[PDB]
Formats: structure tokens, C-alpha cells, sequence
DNA sequence: ATCGATGTATATATCTGACACGTGCCTGGAGACTAGGGAGTAATCCCCTTGGCGGTTAAAACGCGGGGGACAGCGCGTACGTGCGTTTAAGCGGTGCTAGAGCTGTCTACGACCAATTGAGCGGCCTCGGCACCGGGATTCTGAT
DNA sequence: ATCAGAATCCCGGTGCCGAGGCCGCTCAATTGGTCGTAGACAGCTCTAGCACCGCTTAAACGCACGTACGCGCTGTCCCCCGCGTTTTAACCGCCAAGGGGATTACTCCCTAGTCTCCAGGCACGTGTCAGATATATACATCGAT
């Protein structure tokens, strides 16, 4: 279909809540989308294969950690691991 | 048939990526051993994205190609799609 | 008249070009030479402009880094001159050659 | 009245757009309920940090659009994101303005 | 109890090793060897064809997937030999039931 | 009921391609798997056996033996360029190495 | 503690041989020390990953293989 | 005189009779004790399956071997014969290690 | 030092196209309900990891002499950097057209699924031959003469 | 060239233990049938890739010249090799224990699947402002004296 799919808004929305007052370019906008798809899709492989070495069938919030845990260098793991687990409990108390 | 293009790279433009590298001095021969290195990388690049092409039964080489060829040896690039 | 010291028009050159985002092959002979390349592994290709951009910035950097470790192993060798047995030397740690 | 996946969570990156990229990505025949909100939180994350870094270099360059430029110089002036990324190459990049002490002018 | 079942490809490693060198043995580390090499060669394979059917939108790994991840996997001279084998496989599979 | 006949007979393979076939499906590669891929797929697997294990035969004849022990596979794989490059990244325990030495360090008269 | 220097002199120049090394210098020793405890450190801490991942107390050759895995080095013989 | 070999005889020996051989060159307890002293620093109480630590062992002194390897001919390309640990250096970066 | 050449940064003014916002729509995501099966948990068993003792022997540690290799200094000559005049083609802008990417519709072949069958493949047991360990003579190779 | 000595290679004998083969079993592949759906093919659109012409101008190129750097040679000294002696701890074997890894059984809750709806996100459109370009200029740095 015409339509294609791109993290362009939620980057901008990421970009206004960091930095309120600085644009981004159409370049470096495609490069932050591609780095985006990048990143999900080396965790998404890594908690995949995580998931088939131990006989499970289904990726969960323990695969990701871990897959963070992986592939993220340990500050950025330790600092994602403890959001994710914050942003898994709001979505769980508010259900 | 497009012949002898590989002297296209001219002798300023390794001057100029060299620069880039941080090289401040370049003998003569560089050139010629730099045009073999960049044949032989195009060769595997060109070669992979051709097959990627290839197998969607298309004629034209997408910039999708080149990514996908570039993401198989490892040299993932950012810029023309994800 | 007045003419630099050898070396220091080179200092420029990589002050300016490690500065700058601009390619540094132009683009028509690299395209040319992608068409060259390509018409051995299917004959009427076709190219994107897109495809031969992202296939010139990939060369470029490549190149570049190359030239960066080649300069590294060249300074090793208590050189400035970067030989081409540096790029041997710097393809074959970095496990293609 | 529906209220969005990632107001729940907090985040601004999509639960619902991750949800259907993990089902329909081959990854496993099931996917957590909690797996789509924590990959968003750690996607967002590394947009946040990339996006905060590019946007110093680009004040540092006194502009205010990031570039290609600025991402480059925001991953490869960091450590960790350029251990993340040390087999990217970034478009329209550059390198970082480094020169060997030995090649400078005695 | 039983030990539950651990596949492997020891069997068929074995047959080809009778019908290549009919003689000749193979050891219980270098059997151990090949399994892991037939193992890490079908996840490469394998993945390439799921990405291959993955960027063309398409559901289903044919023949023509496991091909063309041999032709980027495999070098020339192998991905040649192993195609004409893979091709011939199949045709003489589809001639047959 | 017509008599079971093996999908590796009707390749004419030994590797087996029904195991390709439930290995492929739940692998978690795609939703639908061909009929002729795993077919495909165990005939090319067939053939680099063949071929490693051909070349580690003939390292375990020139090494006067009749097994093959993780060095003949080492030699076999480290002694083919197209071998050695499909296994570049790969590490072949017990393996050794290629008897080497650089030109330079040899003795001079 | 002193197990780093387990790692002893004569093992360092026995895997420097294998490698074709003729002569070595006196601090190759603790470079190459240093440079095994990085390498170790890494391998070791994914392989915990993958272990603390499967619920395990026990450090599996499995885990060891998927961890040199995901590094890019891939070893053959030990399961996989 | 007793008799001795030219410096430099011996170590060519020493090359060819490990390049020939495929054994272990490092100790099996101290490599050991030094996992798990490594280990100590991500878990405590571990446990180590024995192939798990011979597993570590063969990609350890295969890498290490590699790296000798990269050393040496970044060595041999400076003119020179033994390595020092810049040799190293220069072969971790080129290898992007560093 | 110093002043002159000289390239490069800096400050300001015009423009311009690309980015930031609005709109309409439509299709992908959210609420709700269902089944079913995968995962959580609890008990069991056994194997395989950890810990200890002893000897014994090969390897590690240490000392020492010396030689050869690292390294610093020096000379030279030549190859490379710099500059300048010429020429060459890359670039840009407009215009053409047609091949082929991309989308939609239809339908049929093909693969998921499911139940019954059974034979291939795996675990276990046993044995014999390839290989390993030992020892001793032969050959090679190295270094001093 | 020679020769002695040290190390390795080879040849044969003995043993041993792991690879090869056989057998029971069990569960995973095969066969036969059904059904939904996906992808193969036809056909239509319309985008963009290729081809071309012309002008401009900045980059490439050829050459002259000087000099800095690569490279070869020489001397020195230091520090690594190689070998003899002492020490130590790795390894092998043997035994004991226990803890945790793998297995099975039961349950329940968590996720796929479907439906219904609706709002968010994504082509299209637009306008306006940040940055590109141009120009003058100031300024710091390089160089010869």
C-alpha cells in the first residue's frame, strides 16, 4: 500500500520532550528511524533465541531484560533495565 | 559496455579520503592499491545487493538492496531505510 | 615567492576534510564504476539514485577507516608515509585479507 | 472511550506498533503482554540518549536541527553508544576531528 | 529413568563419511564437530531465508529463499556446487512422489 | 495404505529432510514453510559435509590414520580458501593451528 | 586475587609459539594478562546472562557457546 | 664447553612443536580458579559445568593464539622480531577492540 | 620578535526549499469475550559438581652468561608535497520518454492441521581394533671447528 | 666440509577404551484428506531512471623544484634466550556428599483469535524561517628573516 510505516512522530515527540526547541533534518531523521528498527531488531532476535535456547515458546518482560542486558553496553543496560521494569509496573497498576 | 572506470577514483579523491583518515603523507602506490581495495568491496557488495535484487525478481537496485547487502557483512548503514 | 613547509597544507587538507560531511569521490565516475561492476553479475541493471548514494557513502567510509588504521600501522612502523604494505598490514588484522 | 497502550506505560514510543512488529517478525509463536511496553521503554531510551547527545552538538555547533553531523558526533564522542553502534556507519556523518600527535609539527 | 531424546545429526554425518571415504572413521569430539558445524550452517541458512522472505513481504520459505541464501552465504565455487545439488535434489524430489 | 517412504529416499539424500522440516517450522523462520526448501535446504547440508569431511579424510590419510580427530577438520577446513572463508569467525576446539612461520624468522647464512 | 598471574610466564610464551612468535618482550606477559582478563570478563559476564536467564545456579557449556556466539566468534565441539 | 643452541634455535623448535600439536597450553586448575575469580565478580555461588570451563579454555587460547599471530606480523611489519606490548595494541585496534 | 601573506572564521544580508503544522481519512490499534495450552510450581531422583588426600613428576621459578636484536644516530637521494598553468569532465538545469516498480483483482495450487501408523532414530550394552604409550634405533639438524 | 651431540622421527610391541555395531522401544515422520489463504499471474498506472544538450567552472592533470623522509649502515648495550638447578603445584586417581538440573504431573492464567469500533497516524498540502550562499572583513597562524 501507499502508506509506510516510519517512528517519525514518536522520535519528534522524544526530541520535543528532550530538547524543546531543536528540529531534527529529514537525514537524520531517517537515520534515527533506522537506528530505532536496528536496535528493535537486534533485541527482538536476541530474546528470540533466548527464548528457543530454553524451550520457551513466548517472548516476555524476562526476555527483553535480558536480551538488554546483552546486547546494551552496561550503563545504558542498567539504566533501560531499571526504566523497563518502572514502565512494565505503571502499565501493570494501571492494568 | 562501461570500460576502464575503476581510474574514475581519481588520485585527489584517495587524497582526499585519505585526509579524511587522518593521513598526512602518501606514497605513490596507495593509489593503485586503494582502487584494488574498493574494486574488491564494491565486487562483494555489488555482488550480494545483485542477489538480493535477483530474488525479488526485479531489474532495478533498490537502496533497500544495498542496505540489506551492507547489514549481511556487517556494515550496517543508516540513512536509507531500516 | 611564498610556499608552505611540506606538511602543513596536509594538516589543512585533514582539519578540513575531518570537518566537512561532503563525499569526496565525485559521483559520477563512482556511479560509473558501480555500473562496471555490476554489468558482470546481471547484464540492463538498473540503479537507484539512492542505491549508488548508499553504496558511495559505504565505500567512503570504509575507505576511511581503512586509511585510518593504515595510518595507525604506518605511525607503528615510526613512518608518516603510508605504504601500501600498511594496507596489507591493516586488511590482514582485520581478518579480509 | 480507548485509552492507548503507551499512555498506560508512560512512553511515548507505540506498545501497540511494537506488540504487532514482535508478532508479525517471527520471533516466537507467543508474545508477553509486558514484552512490547518494556522493548518501547528501551527504544525510547535510546532515542532519548542519542537525541539528547545530538542535540548538545548541535548547540555546540550553534545550530538548532540535528543533522547527521550531530548524530555522529553525539555516538561516536560517547563511549557506550559507540560501543553499541561500532559497526554502523552513519550517512552524511563525517569522522570525528582526530589527528595523531606524531603527524603535528614538531 | 531414560534419557530423553537428544537428536542429532551423528547418523547422517556417518553415511556421508561411509560414502565419501568409504574406511575411514571419525571421532566422538570431531562427530561432536560436524554436528555443530551442519547446526551453525542450517541457523545461517535458515535465517537468511526468513529475512529474505521477511523484506519481500512473503509468508513462505520455497526453494528459490534457500537458494538465494545460498548464493550470499556460501563462496562462489561452494555456493555453485551446493545450488546445482539443492537444484538437482529438487527436481529429482518433484519428479518422484 | 501405500507403503512409508522416506522424504531423504525420494531426494535421494542422507541427511534427513523431515527433521529440516520440523526444524524449519519451528525454528520460528517464517509462518509456512515450502516443500522443496527443506529438501533444498538438507542437500546443501549434504553436500558441505561431504565436503569437509572428504577434505578431513584426506588430512587423516596423510597424517598415516584412519579417524578423523577434531585436527584433520581443522586442517581440512584451514587448508581450503572457500572453507576457510565460510569459517572464518569459527573456532574448531582441539583444532590446533596451520603449521606457519613467517619468512623473517627463519635462520640465514 | 594472584589467579591472573596463574595464568604463568611459560604458558604466555607456549600460546605466543603456537602463534609463531620467535622472540618476547618482557611485558607481554602482563599485556597479555590484562588483554585475557578483558576477554574473559566478557565472555564470562554473557554466559552469567544467559545462565541467571535459564534460572540456573550452574555455569552450562550451552551458555559458554551462545555467549561466544553472540561475541561473533562461534566454537565448535562443545554443543550447539 | 657444554653445548648450547644459538639464540633463537630453540624457539623455532618450540614453534613448530606447538603449531604441530593440538593440546591445551595453559593449565587447566589455574585457568580454572581464575574463571571462577571472574565469575565471582557477576554471581556469587556459581557453579562452572566442566566442559563449560574447557569450552572457555579453547576460545580463550584461540583468541589469545590469533592475537599472537596479529601481533607478530604487525612486529614483523615494524622490522623487528619481538613483540612488545604496542604490538598488541596496534592489533586490538586495528581489530576494533579498542 | 615580526610583519606579510594567507587561508579561514565571523558577522551580516538575501533567499529558498524543507521542515513543522493542519486536515481528512482509513486502517490499525483498543475494549471485550472466548478457549486452550504453555508456563508456573511442587516433588523426586540421580548425576555431576565440589571438596579433600596423597604422591609424583613435570613444569614453573630463578640465576646467569652472552649474543643478537632493539634502538639511536647519521648520511643520502629520491619520491612526494606544493604551486601554477592548462584542460577536462563533473555538475546543474531542462526536457523526454519509456521501462519497470508498485498496486489491485482473481483464483488455484499449496501448505497448515489432524488423526492413525510405523519404522527410523536414539539410548544402552558389548566388543575389538585404532591409537596411544613405551622404548629403542635411525635420521635430521644444528653449531663449533 | 666435518663431526658430535641433542632432538625428533620411525618402527615395533602391548594395552585399553572408545568407536562401531546390534537390539529394544517410542515418538516423530509419513500418508491421506480437508480447507483457508497466499502468491502467481494479468493488467493498469505513473514514477523515476536513463538519455541527451549546453554551459560553467572547479577539479584534475602535467610538470618543475626543493626538501623531508624512508632507508641503509654502524655502533652500543641491554635484555631476552637458553640451560642448569631447585621448588611447587598440576594432575591423576580415588572417595564422599549434596545440591541442583532435569523430569513429570497438576493447575490456572495469559495470550491468540475474532469482533466491533474509533481515533491515531500517515499522504497531501502549505507557509515561513533556519540555514545556505555571497560578500566583506578580521584574525590568527605560518614562514622567512
Amino acid at each position: 500500500k501507499t502508506r509506510k510505516e516510519s517512528y517519525a512522530i514518536y522520535v519528534y515527540k522524544v526530541l520535543k520532550q528532550v530538547h524543546p526547541d531543536t528540529g531534527i533534518s529529514s537525514k537524520a531523521m531517517s537515520i534515527m528511524n533506522s537506528f530505532v528498527n536496528d536496535v528493535f531488531e537486534r533485541i527482538a532476535g536476541e530474546a528470540s533465541r533466548l527464548a528457543h535456547y530454553n524451550k520457551r515458546s513466548t517472548i516476555t518482560s524476562r526476555e527483553i531484560q535480558t536480551a538488554v542486558r546483552l546486547l546494551l553496553p552496561g550503563e545504558l543496560a542498567k539504566h533501560a533495565v531499571s526504566e523497563g521494569t518502572k514502565a512494565v509496573t505503571k502499565y501493570t497498576s494501571a492494568k | 559496455v562501461l570500460r576502464d572506470n575503476i581510474q574514475g577514483i581519481t588520485k585527489p579523491a584517495i587524497r582526499r579520503l585519505a585526509r579524511r583518515g587522518g593521513v598526512k603523507r602518501i606514497s605513490g602506490l596507495i593509489y593503485e592499491e586503494t582502487r584494488g581495495v574498493l574494486k574488491v568491496f564494491l565486487e562483494n557488495v555489488i555482488r550480494d545487493a545483485v542477489t538480493y535484487t535477483e530474488h525479488a525478481k526485479r531489474k532495478t537496485v533498490t537502496a533497500m538492496d544495498v542496505v540489506y547487502a551492507l547489514k549481511r557483512q556487517g556494515r550496517t548503514l543508516y540513512g536509507f531505510g531500516g | 615567492p611564498h610556499r608552505y613547509r611540506p606538511g602543513t597544507v596536509a594538516l589543512r587538507e585533514i582539519r578540513r576534510y575531518q570537518k566537512s560531511t561532503e563525499l569526496l569521490i565525485r559521483k559520477l565516475p563512482f556511479q560509473r564504476l558501480v555500473r562496471e561492476i555490476a554489468q558482470d553479475f546481471k547484464t540492463d541493471l538498473r540503479f537507484q539514485s539512492s542505491a549508488v548514494m548508499a553504496l558511495q557513502e559505504a565505500s567512503e567510509a570504509y575507505l576511511v577507516a581503512l586509511f585510518e588504521d593504515t595510518n595507525l600501522c604506518a605511525i607503528h612502523a615510526k613512518r608518516v608515509t603510508i605504504m601500501p604494505k600498511d594496507i596489507q598490514l591493516a586488511r590482514r588484522i582485520r581478518g579480509e585479507r | 472511550k480507548a485509552k492507548t497502550r503507551s499512555s498506560r506505560a508512560g512512553l511515548q514510543f507505540p506498545v501497540g506498533r511494537v506488540h504487532r512488529l514482535l508478532r508479525k517478525g517471527n520471533y516466537a509463536e507467543r508474545v508477553g503482554a509486558g514484552a512490547p511496553v518494556y522493548l518501547a521503554a528501551v527504544l525510547e531510551y535510546l532515542t532519548a540518549e542519542i537525541l539528547e547527545l545530538a542535540g548538545n552538538a548541535a548547540r555546540d555547533n550553534k545550530k538548532t536541527r540535528i543533522i547527521p553531523r550531530h548524530l555522529q558526533l553525539a555516538v561516536r564522542n560517547d563511549e557506550e553508544l559507540n560501543k553499541l553502534l561500532g559497526r554502523v556507519t552513519i550517512a552524511q556523518g563525517g569522522v570525528l576531528p582526530n589527528i595523531q600527535s606524531v603527524l603535528l609539527p614538531k
